[PDB]
């Protein structure tokens, strides 16, 4: 009503100054964290049957 | 075995876990949860109530009623402590046994029908059959025999409506309590298509046979249930 | 976000709600008041008052309409277009969101 | 030779028209085992077909009665192989399959009776398993009796029981028991259905409701005290375009108009 | 956790009595239980064995007909029904408690003990404030299994009392972190950091693969 | 005001849009995805008795717990197929599950709105409950452990609360959302986490300042759960309008839309892969889609159910998948 909406500037004036990155170079921070992290991640390349301890 | 000796024994201690769940699953599968819906001014705070009494949290969300009627389990589980959205804590019951969805006859309900509607043709809550329960006809009765003051200009089907077939009665009240019935009905097997049957009832805080007509509509779910696994029904 | 934005008895005074945010084509868009549904793409189309207010329904231009003509004095109050919000499923459940 | 001699009630000839008895029971064990056979052929392929108590108990019975079709099938050709161990082969086998299907009818009965007379506290632990053991292990605890006692060799025609009291009372003395069981929960099925559907698809749904009944439970397998009236052998006829055809009345009521099948024959 | 022993020792040579372990303040019905030796002249040697329930009960090839154990469930107890109780079966038995699952921590409570009294895998290790040490148990055969860790139990024992478990390399919630362990399958050593008063007295190293448990006699510290 | 203060929204939708410069799908229209992977149950981990409403994965990868909603929360060695612990709960209708990083504590969320913490590493055998931390007035739609004596729950109250389990009272309440929260991932720094709403907003917290840092809408129905993205700068929220939305901290956008046209049904899990490459969703349709989460590509479905995926979570170690469903089998998948 008016309570509510008094602290709902309150919880958006703080989300309006925020420090939004460009969206490429955030995606680009997004492509490189799976680049760089890629051969220790067991889902994108299969560990071998020996190895993981998923078998039989 | 290949196991090691700590893991032999985290078998046996896991085989003794599964002979935990399968009592608990003989616990679990014998007795029958139903859900239980009614809005505020309705009559469930004293079904739980009258079924409690009959036969055996602060802020709680979930009322756990165990009664047994003909010495088999039910879980009734009014729903206290969730908001009005109850989009997402009702998919949570799909597995259960009924929805006693307890109705305020007495009041003027189409938030009652509104509700009845979501909760039928919900992706999650069909295949499961309401124990409708229309609850409060001592006072049904008398917003319509007794007082007439509470007539039926909410509804403009009753103008176009009689009781079809159907069981010291007035005549006027009779006709309300079938039509409060029979509005249920055509949002019940509007969208039902065999999967669930809505199991309407009359109930009031003397009652005292509320119980049994979950059991013996409970009963016939169960029936239903296995009829539809024969392809029978 | 899901934006609603909606816009002496018996006068003919309908009101638009402007759907915006989300598809608005597979969303059952019902109406309710603070003293009723619609399907997709319409024909299926449910009331409480019956014959008074009609709830029709645009998916192209992307907004939910409401023609209330014969409204009683009771029917003035403050309206609100709500959404059902799983999609291709009539699931329509302090009334907040 | 016939269907029903599996059932005779009467060890005497019938064999003028066993010609035709014999060619509707070959051509009725042929589709239906072709059907049937293919009724558990999308039974065990799919896990959600079998969740259902029903449907496992189901599957219990079409591979029974997979098994004693084609354990009938193949003894005209267990009989081909004239060894005296070949027909025993047959002889154990289509005894043991006919009471395990018998069993499995009566299992069925015995489940409809908890499913859907007795219908709360139906939880037995380990149900599909614990009918397993009564539905393959009676049978084997039955057939290991009839083989104890090996009076008159047990076989032969095509090899069967040629007995007349090891005949009677290990399958017509237990199926009869069986029988009583499996009509009694049809005629209680068929009043409990009743209250549930409370003239055409309303008698039809009936029909497809009892036709669909008397094929789980075998009561087309009860035709034989029906022939054994000395008037009346249609009901020999009757035997093997039912109770050979039951396979593929099993599979078209339930295994077609299931509908759950349906959607799991589509990929 | 009170593991107290209701058995009494001065048996006949012979003789059949039963030794009680009156467990109480657990979930006793969830525990896997065991019996463990001490030759008042010797150090730890195992006896018996039922883990949760009764599958899988175990014993020594010493006590494999003579010894049977039988735990009483809901009475909240644990039997050692021994029978011909000779020479070498005099020991302060300890009755153990032992959990196995995943991060369990098994034989993590000890029972006091009986002081008994008449009228496979052979590892051992040396008998030996502050400063560091190490320990070096070798085993008998290789504890790395290919599936888990090495199954190597680490437990030190106060002289005048029951012992304890420090390591079952994970190290034990109830001792402290100056304790540690480490080992390659073969040889094993507990490497103490900084040891006190409550560190002095023996340590002891028992297997868990092959389900004969042998303990070595340990490093008595002094 | 809610005409005043509807332009401050739209200050936020044109500040979203002034960072608007190249999709992520535009982006990654150079790099080549996983492909169509074939990924395989491992363990059906067989002996629930209800609804799998919410699985945890420990941080030692190999425990894992899951919430059915039979009143049992199950403890399980998913190397070994073996049940670590059962837990017999009090809220039979328990919505979630948190196994704790430590390994020593798990919490049921129940229906009743309690969050029973259970010790696991008692001293005694049974794992008694240490703080039913009752409050919250509302589902407990999902909890995450912060520390063994630090929860943060999400209610079915519109309003996530961080809990304090040796007192047992909530120390922060994060009440800026205007629907029912019905899911919550904490950060792998631990010092913020997301919050899905059914007010189709994803709300950012600060878990110290108890603050909304940012509030990420785009959704158009309700978000049903949520997952970071593991890297901590990114999240992938699932709601029941059956797409899947990448949202990008510190930038207020989503990046890519994982809608696929013939899926309709609710995304009711969302788990991340160790590379975040692989994001995993569990859809309504009882099975999941291992989307590409930068190629936005379907790569890999997981049909290992017949009810619907209410489930999944990638391990610490992003070796496994489990995934429950609404029967009684978790399966696990690589």
């Amino acid at each position: 009503s008016i309570a509510q909406a008094r602290k709902l500037v309150e919880q958006l004036k703080m989300e309006a100054n925020i420090d939004r990155i460009k969206v490429s170079k955030a995606a680009a921070d997004l492509m490189a964290y799976c680049e760089a992290h890629a051969k220790e991640d067991p889902l994108l390349t299969p560990v071998p049957a020996s190895e993981n301890p998923f078998r039989e | 075995c290949t196991l090691s000796a700590e893991d032999k024994a985290a078998v046996e201690r896991s085989k003794m876990i599964e002979k935990q769940l399968q009592k608990d699953k003989q616990v679990y599968r014998a007795t029958h949860r139903l859900l239980l819906l009614g809005a505020d001014n309705s009559g469930k705070s004293t079904i739980v109530k009258q079924m409690r009494i009959y036969h055996v949290v602060k802020t709680s969300g979930i009322f756990e009623t165990k009664f047994q009627v003909d010495k088999v389990n039910f879980h009734m589980f009014d729903v206290g402590a969730q908001r009005d959205e109850r989009r997402k804590w009702i998919q949570c019951f799909n597995d259960v046994t009924a929805i006693i969805f307890v109705v305020d006859s007495s009041d003027y309900l189409q938030e009652a029908l509104n509700d009845f509607k979501s909760i039928w043709n919900n992706r999650w809550l069909r295949t499961i059959s309401v124990i409708l329960f229309l609850n409060k006809q001592d006072l049904l009765a008398e917003k319509v025999l007794a007082g007439k003051s509470k007539i039926e200009d909410y509804f403009p089907e009753f103008a176009r409506y009689t009781t079809p077939e159907d069981a010291g009665e007035d005549p006027r009240v009779t006709r309300a309590k079938y039509f409060i019935r029979d509005e249920f009905l055509r949002i019940s097997t509007a969208s039902g298509d065999g999967r669930h049957y809505c199991y309407p009832h009359f109930t009031c805080s003397v009652d005292t046979e509320n119980a049994r007509r979950i059991f013996n509509d409970c009963r016939d779910i169960i029936q239903r249930m296995h009829l539809r696994q024969y392809e029978l029904l | 976000q899901v934006q609603l934005q909606e816009s002496q008895p018996g006068g003919s005074l309908r009101l638009s709600c402007a759907a915006s945010g989300f598809t608005f084509s597979n969303y059952k868009m019902n109406w309710v008041r603070q003293a009723s549904d619609i399907s997709q793409s319409g024909a299926s189309i449910s009331y409480t008052v019956k014959g008074r207010f009609t709830i029709s329904r645009d998916n192209a231009k992307n907004t939910l309409y409401l023609q209330m003509n014969s409204l009683k004095p009771e029917d003035t109050a403050v309206y609100y277009c709500a959404r059902c919000p799983a999609p291709f499923t009539r699931d329509c459940f302090t009334y907040a969101y | 030779t016939h269907f029903g001699v599996l059932m005779d009630l009467s060890r005497s000839t019938v064999s003028v028209n066993e010609q035709i008895l014999a060619l509707i029971t070959y051509t009725g064990c042929g589709i239906s085992s072709i059907f049937l056979g293919v009724a558990v052929v999308t039974y065990i392929a799919f896990h959600k077909l079998r969740k259902d108590y029903p449907a496992k108990i189901l599957i219990n019975l079409c591979t029974a009665l997979l098994m004693l079709n084609l354990v009938f099938l193949i003894n005209s050709w267990l009989s081909s192989f004239q060894k005296v161990g070949v027909c025993i082969t047959a002889a154990v086998a289509l005894h043991y399959f006919l009471l395990v299907s018998f069993t499995w009818m009566g299992l069925e009965a015995v489940h409809m009776y908890l499913a859907l007379v007795k219908v709360f506290n139906i939880y037995i632990p380990n149900y599909i398993l614990k009918f397993c053991l009564v539905g393959w292990g009676i049978p084997a605890i039955m057939v290991a009796i009839t083989v104890s006692v090996k009076k008159d060799l047990y076989g032969t025609p095509f090899c069967w029981i040629k007995d007349d009291s090891i005949f009677y009372i290990s399958v017509v003395a237990y199926f009869c028991l069986i029988f009583l069981m499996n009509l009694s929960m049809f005629c209680t099925v068929l009043v409990q259905l009743n209250s549930v559907k409370s003239r055409r698809k309303m008698i039809l749904h009936d029909l497809k409701g009892t036709m669909s009944l008397t094929f789980l439970l075998g009561l087309t397998w009860g035709f034989a005290f029906f022939a054994w009236g000395p008037m009346r052998n249609f009901f020999l006829y009757l035997f093997a375009i039912f109770n050979t055809l039951q396979g593929f009345f099993i599979f078209v009521f339930h295994c077609v108009m299931k509908e759950s099948v349906r959607e799991q024959w589509q990929i | 956790v009170q593991l107290v022993e209701s058995g009494g020792g001065l048996v006949q040579p012979g003789g059949s009595r039963k030794l009680s372990c009156s467990a109480s303040g657990f979930a006793f019905s969830s525990f896997g239980m065991h019996w463990v030796r001490q030759a008042p002249e010797k150090g730890l040697e195992w006896v018996a064995y039922i883990s949760s329930g009764s599958g899988t009960i175990y014993y020594a090839d010493t006590v494999k007909g003579r010894f049977t154990i039988s735990r009483d469930d809901p009475k909240n107890t644990l039997f050692l029904q021994m029978t011909s109780l000779r020479s070498e079966d005099t020991a302060m038995y300890y009755c153990v408690r032992s959990i196995y699952y995943y991060g369990s921590s098994p034989f993590d409570f000890w029972g006091q003990g009986t002081t008994l009294t008449v009228s496979d895998i052979v590892m051992t290790q040396a008998t030996s404030p502050g400063e560091s040490v190490s320990i070096s148990c070798r085993s008998s055969k290789s504890l790395l299994h290919s599936n888990g860790n090495t199954y190597l139990y680490w437990f030190l024992q106060r002289p005048g009392q029951s012992p304890q478990l420090l390591i079952y390399s994970n190290l034990a919630s109830g001792v402290p972190d100056r304790f540690s362990g480490s080992g390659s399958g073969t040889a094993f050593t507990l490497t103490i950091s900084r040891l006190e008063a409550e560190d002095v007295g023996v340590y002891y190293c028992m297997q868990h693969l092959e389900y004969p448990l042998t303990f070595g006699a340990g490093t008595k510290l002094e | 005001l809610r005409q005043e203060a509807e332009q401050l929204k739209n200050q936020i939708r044109d500040a979203r849009k002034a960072c608007a410069d190249a999709t992520l799908s535009q982006i990654t229209n150079n790099i080549d995805p996983v492909g169509r992977i074939q990924m395989r149950t491992r363990r059906t981990l067989r002996g629930h008795l209800a609804k799998i409403y919410a699985m945890h994965w420990g941080t030692d990868s190999r425990l894992l717990v899951s919430a059915s909603q039979d009143g049992k929360l199950i403890i399980w060695d998913s190397y070994t197929t073996n049940k670590v612990h059962a837990i017999p709960l009090r809220s039979s209708w328990v919505m979630t599950c948190a196994y704790a990083p430590s390994g020593n504590y798990v919490a049921c969320g129940g229906l009743d709105n309690i969050c029973s913490i259970y010790n696991l590493k008692t001293r005694e055998g049974n794992v008694r409950v240490s703080r039913e931390l009752a409050g919250h007035t509302g589902y407990l739609s999902c909890c995450r452990f912060l520390d063994d004596n630090q929860i943060v729950t999400s209610s079915g109250d519109t309003t996530c609360a961080l809990w304090d389990i040796e007192t047992g009272q909530q120390t922060t309440t994060f009440t800026g959302h205007t629907g029912d929260v019905m899911s919550l991932s904490l950060a792998p720094d631990t010092r913020l986490f997301v919050s899905g709403a059914c007010d189709a907003s994803a709300k950012l917290w600060d878990v110290r300042e108890g603050m909304c840092r940012q509030t990420f809408t785009g959704h158009e129905s309700d978000i049903n759960a949520i997952c970071f993205f593991p890297n901590g700068n990114a999240f992938a929220t699932g709601s029941d309008d059956a797409t899947c939305r990448l949202f990008d901290l510190r930038a207020d956008q989503e990046l890519m839309t994982y809608s696929h046209d013939n899926i309709i049904c609710g995304i009711t899990s969302v788990s991340f892969s160790k590379s975040g490459r692989l994001l995993l969703a569990g859809y309504d349709d009882f099975n999941c889609n291992v989307w590409d989460a930068l190629k936005a590509d379907r790569a890999g479905v997981l049909a290992g159910h017949d009810n619907r995926v209410s489930c999944l979570g990638v391990t610490d170690d992003g070796m496994a998948v489990a995934t429950g469903s609404w029967d009684s089998f978790l399966k696990i998948w690589n």
